[PDB]
RNA sequence: UCUGUUUACCAGGUCAGGUCCGGAAGGAAGCAGCCAAGGCAGA
RNA sequence: CCCGGCGAGGGGAGUGAAAAAGAACCUGAAACCGUGUACGUACAAGCAGUGGGAGCACGCUGGCGUGUGACUGCGUACC
RNA sequence: CGAAGGUGUGCUGUGAGGCAUGCUGGAGGUAUCAGAAGUGCGAAUGCUGACAUAAGUAACGAUAAAGCGGGUGAAAAGCCCGCUCGCCGGAAGACCAAGGGUUCCUGUCCAACGUUAAUCGGGGCAGGGUGAGUCGACCCCUAAGGCGAGGCCGAAAGGCG
């Protein structure tokens, strides 16, 4: 299935090649709707991600749903960061579990095409 | 037929005096795994009387 | 005929800021003004990824009723009240006490 | 390929606007 | 069983429709009363 | 030190929930958690939830050791009840009450 | 007492990653991985 | 921040004079439903009170209040 | 330095009542003597709202019928997948007109709605979807019937043609 093992290797294979100026120029439809400068700090944030996924025991990665308050104190202490950042990293991983299970069920073309860019009313940004 | 006078909360209490549930007293502890469970029922891991008789 | 305007230096008569002085950012229609260094509130902001807005407690400046601020006389060092006269053919503001133009 | 471009594109990017 | 309202559009509109009212004195009085009570719709029209 | 956890506007009548609530009153929360696990009722899972939440509250906020906790006060109050309508025969209709309730659990080391 | 494997933080040692102090020299608390070690077993 | 289903709801934290002001939001009455404590109740007949009254509990400074009311006299709602 | 109102408690009057005061409340209240009254509630099978009672009772909408494996998932008797079983088949199938008006299809969500759960839906939110010289409507022609220039009639409105 999809774990923080494959997420570990996803983000450590993606911390080699990952950049925000090379990947905000490889899509013309998503850099015109949401702002082109909301991309990322790739080295900071992917070395953060790899740090936080190094702070985990291996069945905490292969079974991400058993991570609770004490586990996040221990992870946030391990790499020298805030419990909230580990919260939002397990958030990001949750979204990617959503997306790759959706890519598992739906054929690659019907889950990459039905992908939607979204605003709260037709007026720009609000 | 339908009642003649509004029965008081008193009566209503009495009638319900018997309606209390019985908490199950014993939680049997399986030998091998050690998890608690019902007498004669298999565990959450499918253990019974020391076997793992369900793989699940 | 509007007495208090953008960029006037004012002094605050009422509230937790009583006695403090500052510079007007802008005015609002409801008769509220927003003044520099005045009436800070601590506001909680849910982090917004589209605007790259971090979360946290932002100290912001909250509108204050324009009745509560007085136009600050720099000459006298006192709060003042304002009036209007016609100099040249133009409508102009002045301080009531020393009757000098602004 | 196709699953590496569908990986990386909406990974880097859909981690950006969300 | 067979109830009282068996709907028809052409029927509905020939009987109560705008033009049907306007045809007569009485009808225009209906439309007067309605306009005076300030209804959202006077008659039945689509 | 006393700690609260509440669940408000749960669907179940106060009455039905009371049955279960009155099973666990007074026990230490371990033994009580199990009582609840093997009770077959709906109210059982509601109240299980609230109790567990209560434990989390105690430990994380007030720094209580889980072993010591008992259930000191547990009470189910009436909630806002919603009217509906069930049609009945010969045309009469029936204002229905879908009842809710407030499950309130409070634990203490003492 | 060898070998098979188990035990997140809250026994130990190594402590990668990352993080604190320092301009630099370097230290440091320590998450994971490993080995003690404690569960449970083949003898 | 924490429990939970990326829920519902809750608990801390923070704003505020106040959050028993939290949007199911001024004040928050009664019926109605409960949790806790005192007292009484499992040989007892009736518009449920009133008169008498033992004990028990709690307040006081051996007496005075408060709650309860075993036991007995009389006692068939209101319009 | 805490008004009205809410809740207690204590004191006082022959009575409706009054005074004082603990909590609650957080900005209005009102002596005295006069004045005006939408002036006092338990009943009216009174009117509105709220909450009881019977009671966790009756009931859960055709007596065509279910069983298992796997999937998804917080949770699967009910959802998807597979396998057997069973019912309709001059219909419980397929196509229209009427009538409805988005219920269609996809994704997503589960508070309320669905007489249970619901991960499912004819429910919620977002998107998509209806392509005509030759199919219909329109259009050409009239039926019954309607309206009806002039006209006849009628107090007025109007009736008949
Ligand atoms: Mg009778
Ligand atoms: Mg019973
Ligand atoms: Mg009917
Ligand atoms: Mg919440
Ligand atoms: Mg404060
Ligand atoms: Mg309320
Ligand atoms: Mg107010
Ligand atoms: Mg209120
Ligand atoms: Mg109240
Ligand atoms: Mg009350
Ligand atoms: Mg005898
Ligand atoms: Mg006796
Ligand atoms: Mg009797
Ligand atoms: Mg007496
Ligand atoms: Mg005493
Ligand atoms: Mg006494
Ligand atoms: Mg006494
Ligand atoms: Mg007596
Ligand atoms: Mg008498
Ligand atoms: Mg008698
Ligand atoms: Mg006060
Ligand atoms: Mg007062
Ligand atoms: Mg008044
Ligand atoms: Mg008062
Ligand atoms: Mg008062
Ligand atoms: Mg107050
Ligand atoms: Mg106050
Ligand atoms: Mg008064
Ligand atoms: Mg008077
Ligand atoms: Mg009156
Ligand atoms: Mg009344
Ligand atoms: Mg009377
Ligand atoms: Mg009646
Ligand atoms: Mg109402
Ligand atoms: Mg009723
Ligand atoms: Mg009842
Ligand atoms: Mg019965
Ligand atoms: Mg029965
Ligand atoms: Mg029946
Ligand atoms: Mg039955
Ligand atoms: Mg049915
Ligand atoms: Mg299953
Ligand atoms: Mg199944
Ligand atoms: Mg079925
Ligand atoms: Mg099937
Ligand atoms: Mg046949
Ligand atoms: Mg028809
Ligand atoms: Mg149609
Ligand atoms: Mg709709
Ligand atoms: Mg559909
Ligand atoms: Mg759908
Ligand atoms: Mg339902
Ligand atoms: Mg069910
Ligand atoms: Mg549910
Ligand atoms: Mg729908
Ligand atoms: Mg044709
Ligand atoms: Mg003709
Ligand atoms: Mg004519
Ligand atoms: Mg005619």
């Amino acid at each position: 299935g999809f774990d923080l093992n494959d997420f570990l290797e996803q983000l450590r294979q993606m911390k080699n090649m990952g950049g925000x100026x090379x990947x905000x120029x490889x899509x013309x439809x998503x850099x015109x709707x949401x702002x082109x400068x909301x991309x990322x700090x790739d080295d900071k944030v992917l070395v953060r991600m790899e740090a936080i996924i190094n702070s985990m025991t291996m069945k905490e990665r292969a079974k991400p749903e058993i991570i609770k308050g004490s586990r996040k104190r221990r992870i946030a202490a391990g790499c020298g960061m805030q419990v909230q950042d580990v919260n939002r990293l397990l958030k990001q991983f949750d979204d990617m579990q959503r997306m790759m299970k959706k890519m598992k069920k739906g054929g690659x073309x019907x889950x990459x095409x039905x992908x939607x860019x979204x605003x709260x009313x037709x007026x720009x940004x609000x | 037929a339908v009642q003649q006078n509004k029965p008081t909360r008193s009566k209503r209490g009495m009638r319900r005096s018997h309606d209390a549930l019985t908490a199950v007293t014993s939680l049997s502890v399986d030998k091998t795994s050690g998890e608690k469970h019902l007498r004669h029922h298999i565990t959450a891991d499918g253990y019974y009387r020391g076997r793992k008789v369900i793989a699940k | 005929a509007a007495k208090i305007r953008r960029d006037d230096e004012v002094i605050v008569l009422t509230g937790k800021d009583k006695g403090k002085r500052g510079k007007v950012k802008n005015v609002l229609s409801s008769g509220k003004v927003i003044v520099e260094g005045i009436n800070l509130v601590k506001k909680h902001q849910k982090p917004v990824p589209a605007l790259n807005q971090p979360g946290g407690i932002v100290e912001k400046e909250a509108a204050i009723q324009v009745s509560n601020v007085a136009i600050f006389n720099a000459a006298t060092g006192k709060a003042d009240r304002v009036g209007f006269r016609f100099e040249d053919g133009k409508k102009v503001r002045f301080f009531k006490s020393n009757s000098e133009t602004i | 390929m196709k699953q590496s471009t569908l990986a990386l594109l909406l990974l880097l990017l859909l981690l950006t606007p969300v | 069983m067979k109830r009282t309202f068996q709907p028809s559009v052409l029927k509905r509109n020939r009987s109560h429709g705008f033009r049907a009212r306007m045809a007569t004195k009485n009808g225009r009085q209906v439309l007067a009363r309605r306009r005076a009570k300030g209804r959202a719709r006077l008659t039945v029209s689509k | 030190m006393e700690t609260i956890a509440k669940h408000r506007h749960a669907r179940s009548s106060a009455q039905k929930v009371r049955l279960v609530a009155d099973l666990i009153r007074g026990k230490k929360v371990s033994q009580a958690l199990d009582i609840l696990t093997y009770t077959n009722k709906k109210a059982a899972v509601l109240v299980k939830k609230v109790l567990e939440s209560a434990i989390a509250n105690a430990e994380h906020n007030d720094g209580a050791d889980i072993d010591d906790l008992k259930v000191t006060k547990i009470f189910v109050d009436e909630g806002p009840s919603m009217k509906r309508i069930m049609p009945r025969a010969k045309g009469r209709a029936d204002r229905i009450l879908k009842r809710t309730s407030h499950i309130t659990v409070v634990v203490s080391d003492r």
